[PDB]
């Protein structure tokens, strides 16, 4: 579980946007520095970068 | 809001 | 096939970097290297190294 | 202060 | 215009 | 050995909060960028930022 | 000057 | 394998390189992460530089 640090508005479709404080569960860390997450807030799914979150 | 790391590679 | 769009402008820093404008698309050719793609400009057909920071998918 | 590193993954 | 990343090895 | 280059306040528990010239002692770096360190000044063990220290 | 990346693995 | 400085850097440990902006350097060890081993082609010093500071020449 992961915390947002920072809003971010998506570049792309397969982004997440998401607001500081979103809560995220994390579905693929494994491609490189962009994460694919669930929103805990929208359940959304989508990608974000890595260094806008830390730990729960 | 910090700079964006380099995209996952395609 | 795998499509990237430009978010800002880059002007190269070396003849293997390609130069390029916001908005400029680009078919990756290989991103194996590192942080810095090899790409080709689908404006001027160019090919050349790009931050791959300064992209984002299409 | 300079901005953080990607989180490990 | 975000700093530019790492170059790639030699 | 690694010194602190600036202040850095803990984002996560498993963090370690330091202050610039402080210490440490790597115990694992092999995880990515964030790395397990033990600070010499206070004995506490954490993940620290390692675009945050140089070597001593 | 841009940000210093992360020092090498001891 | 040749790289010119972009910008300045001063030293943070002693076995960086310090260097100004426009110093070329032959690059001697790449492998170890963002931080290479270089020699400066101006003062024959060896040392560790970011690679983040550098283009190819």
């Amino acid at each position: 579980l992961f915390v947002a640090l920072y809003d971010y508005e998506a570049r792309t479709e397969d982004d997440l946007s998401f607001h500081k404080g979103e809560k995220f569960q994390i579905l693929n860390s494994s491609e490189g520095d962009w994460w694919e997450a669930r929103s805990l807030t929208t359940g959304e799914t989508g990608y974000i970068p890595s260094n806008y979150v830390a730990p729960v | 809001a910090p700079p964006l790391p380099p995209r996952n590679r395609p």
